């Protein structure tokens, strides 16, 4: 291999030599700011001044170059990467860099800033992004930026980028199958209010962005919207739109197929081979939908659901490389279309079975065994969906274990085997909460409404306590009818605007059973809403886990299994 | 930005590229090259751009090399060709450097031949494939090797030349050089071969 | 398909209807590395009958397709065609372009290594059997028959 010493000490006398000025003989003049520099050094990082000074031209032999329409700065953090490697990004001046790297034809800055671009792709500039990548050819960003684009902007609909886009953009946006959108209406009037940004720049493409709507919106309101806007005496586009939608009949999109799901984590390995997998069940198809395996087999992790039915998880441990085991803060994002799990921001510490609960757009992990250990080793931390980072919050004034969290009323409520300590957001604080009357522990609950459903704890048991955020108090409410001399695994969650109940109960010498109760809240009581059969669903383990969400039938897979 | 802007920016650099290909680009700068691509890849108007670059190419070398190698053929013609072979990549070197700036993401989102590709597929279209030089090159270079054969001896390195500049007009491999070269050398062999074989057996013995 | 196409000289083979035979025929299950045995089996098949089933022979003949039509079987209906028999001719004359002429499986008998009790990727299976192409250079697997049993014996 080639000397590594030889070469640093190359690296760091070049350098120096282009601090101090010594051998430079070409000076680049950008808006009269002086970049005296070598020609080596920029033919072997750019691929255009290796076309500029072997060309045999006027500028080829001038040593005083006018380089025109780049940036001074872009220019200087260019050249000093060039001479020594080092690339300081920040998050603004990326713009331009990728700007003056496509001008400059450098692929290392360029392939290190369409990192750094599908890294900080999000939500407030995806639509912007998405313009960048169409303007500039780059078909990487371009498919992230399809992808987020989609899901984001059919999602919020309210970009102000999003009216100033290319027509062949918008054509592919909106003819795209992956579009998520409740309503085929929603993508219908964001396609009018774009077209009514202008009135005769649009009236040309009004007849090719109403081809790739279905025409069970081409006929019915928002055509006489668009005769109103028409230009004056204008038949070419009236009578052509009165008989024109005859073709492109009417085909359900996919973001109308989401549905109430149960997403089992950490199941029964159905193959041997396999440690633990994760699994689905159907409230409505009555099946059993495969998911993707965790990230590197993450196991002893935590769940989320955002009211933008947004999948995260965090923490986690991997065998490391027989009992062996490493704990690791990795942070993966789940795709609900591509089926797999994209990597986000890691934490600062690795926790062990993490609660994960959504506020006000934070994802909020509230102990989990962190290797801290400290004082305050209850120290819980927040994480930014906007900027894409973790930021410390008011640790927890009493360290627990195996404790489960929940929302209510924007607010942080973790429940311990008999404490309870509410979070308030806008003030960073922690404020005693009323105190429970038995010791209970290993059980979940769910926020339902105003009110909190601490189910099971101690196997645990039918034990139901319901607690009242508006009146500050724990209060019995029933007992679930199970079988007797049995172990059941009892699991809360919000389902069909209802508190329903995952229980599966084993009795002695047989094996489990699968079947799930509606709790009445007036009644006080829990009735049969469905029994799961045995033919669909196998063994899922007792370490599993169960969240409230949306997934897409069509992009997931049965998973093949004997009942 | 409008219309006008961009095909102003096109006229002046399609002005550059003729003024490049008469052999004066020492004259012309590459920061007004490299300015040009600038401001022509700005609009993404690729294809017009390599639509016009085609067009131009092609009529430069019909008028040009299309007009001399017919009026020389008799006349260093071998050696003619070669030149213009070497001008025209002497030419390319400069005009696919800027327009391989361009290439990287036309041919990255359209996929389509280089500028390099292009030019030498026009080049074998419009000059070595012609309808009247295809055959007159043939005829040359059979007498020429023939002669060679008879005994007497010739230039050989304009050979070595020609057959280099065939294998790169290739583009591709050894497809158009075989069967523009090696057939009909092969098919000469076949017939000087046998009657050098027929005299043999009969003006000689086995010894 | 396994055995009568090394034996195809079997007593009870003689006696069959047509239907069985054009299954057994026309089927690409033939064990056979050669395609001049399956034609002299349906000749001898079409030889001790004959004049009785010659509409049938003229069946098998297509079924055994050109490969094996353009051999000798032409000279041989000569020697054995009954007289006054005309219009045969032109219907046998006619199975030398049509009928999709393609190459059978038992010809892709490629001596290969069987292994037994390999280092098996999935933890559940224990050991693995696998095969090895000498002259394809590629590795072939194979399904375990118990699934589950190991420390087994081969022979060939």
């Amino acid at each position: 291999q080639i000397n590594t010493e030889y070469a640093v000490s190359l690296l760091e006398q070049l350098k120096l030599f282009y601090e101090q000025q010594l051998f430079t003989d070409i000076v680049l003049i950008v808006e009269g700011t002086e970049f005296p520099c070598h020609k080596m050094v920029l033919a072997t990082c750019s691929s255009y001044f290796r076309a500029m000074f072997m060309s045999g031209l006027s500028e080829s032999k001038q040593t005083h170059v006018h380089l025109r329409n780049v940036d001074a700065a872009t220019l200087q953090i260019i050249i000093t990467y060039a001479y020594t490697g080092n690339l300081a990004m920040n998050d603004s001046t990326v713009e331009q860099l990728y700007e003056t790297a496509c001008f400059l034809q450098v692929e290392d800055v360029l392939q290190r800033c369409r990192e750094y671009l599908i890294k900080k792709i999000n939500a407030e500039n995806c639509v912007r992004l998405l313009s960048f990548a169409d303007l500039f050819s780059c078909e990487e960003l371009k498919q992230s930026a399809k992808r987020m684009v989609e899901h984001k902007f059919t999602a919020v609909y309210h970009q102000d980028a999003f009216m100033q886009l290319s027509h062949d953009l918008l054509i592919d946006i909106l003819s795209s199958d992956n579009l998520n959108v409740e309503k085929e209406e929603t993508v219908r009037e964001a396609a009018m209010l774009w077209l009514e940004y202008n009135t005769e720049s649009r009236s040309q493409y009004l007849s090719s962005v109403l081809s790739q709507i279905r025409i069970d919106a081409l006929s019915e309101v928002t055509q006489r919207a668009w005769f109103q806007g028409l230009p004056p005496n204008d038949k070419s586009v009236v009578v052509q739109g009165l008989y024109k939608s005859m073709p492109k009949f009417f085909k359900p999109r996919l973001g109308m197929t989401k549905e109430e799901m149960m997403i089992f984590i950490e199941a029964s390995s159905e193959n041997p081979c396999s440690l633990y997998s994760s699994v689905c069940y159907s409230p409505q198809a009555e099946k059993v939908y495969k998911l993707c395996s965790p990230p590197a087999d993450l196991h002893k992790v935590g769940t989320v659901v955002t009211p933008d039915n947004d999948i995260y998880i965090a923490g986690g441990q991997v065998p490391l490389k027989q009992t062996a085991f490493r704990t690791v803060n990795c942070f993966y994002w789940f795709d609900a279309q591509q089926n797999t799990w994209f990597p986000k921001t890691p934490m600062l510490f690795v926790r062990i079975k993490p609660s994960l609960v959504c506020c006000e757009g934070y994802i909020y992990a509230i102990g989990g065994d962190s290797v801290g250990g400290e004082l305050n080793r209850r120290t819980v931390e927040r994480y930014d969906t906007e900027k894409d980072e973790w930021t410390m919050v008011s640790p927890l004034p009493c360290a627990w274990q195996w404790s489960a969290a929940v929302v209510v009323h924007d607010c942080i409520y973790v429940m311990t085997l008999n404490l309870m300590y509410c979070y308030f957001p806008r003030s960073d604080s922690w404020v005693e909460m009323a105190m429970r009357q038995t010791s209970r522990s290993f059980a979940s609950a769910a926020a339902f409404g105003d009110k909190i459903f601490y189910i099971g704890g101690l196997g645990s048991s039918v034990t139901v306590e319901i607690y009242d955020v508006n009146k500050n108090e724990w209060k019995m409410a029933a007992n679930i009818p199970a079988k007797r001399y049995s172990d059941p695994c009892v699991r809360a969650v919000v389902i069909s605007n209802s508190l329903c109940v995952f229980m599966r109960e084993t009795h002695l010498n047989e094996r489990a059973k699968y079947v799930t109760y509606q709790y009445d809240l007036e009644l006080d009581r829990w009735s049969l809403r469905q029994h799961i059969s045995e033919r669909v669903l196998w063994d899922l383990g007792r370490d599993f886990r169960c969240t409230v969400g949306k997934l897409y039938p069509s992009c997931l897979e049965e998973s093949p299994w004997k009942p | 930005m409008d219309e006008k802007y961009v095909n102003s920016i096109w006229d002046l650099l399609k002005n550059a590229i003729q003024e490049i290909q008469r052999k004066n680009n020492s004259g012309l700068s590459f920061e007004e090259l490299y300015r040009n691509a600038y401001t022509m890849v700005l609009h993404k108007h690729g294809e017009k751009l390599y639509t016009g670059l085609r067009e131009v190419v092609t009529e430069h070398l019909i008028n040009k090399v299309r007009e001399d190698v017919l009026n020389s053929l008799n006349n260093n013609f071998l050696q003619t060709l070669n030149q213009a072979w070497n001008d025209h990549q002497t030419a390319m070197v400069m005009i696919r450097d800027i327009l391989m700036y361009m290439d990287r993401v036309y041919v990255q989102q359209n996929n389509v031949e280089n500028v390099y590709n292009l030019g030498l597929i026009i080049f074998r279209d419009q000059v070595v494939r012609y309808g009247c030089i295809r055959d007159h090159l043939r005829q040359t270079l059979l007498d020429m090797i023939a002669r060679e054969r008879k005994g007497e001896v010739v230039d050989r390195g304009a050979i070595r030349n020609a057959c280099q500049m065939l294998m790169i007009l290739g583009l591709e491999g050894r497809s158009v050089y075989e069967e523009d070269f090696e057939a009909p050398f092969l098919e000469m062999s076949a017939e000087f071969f046998q009657m050098e074989s027929q005299k043999f057996l009969a003006e000689n013995s086995a010894s």
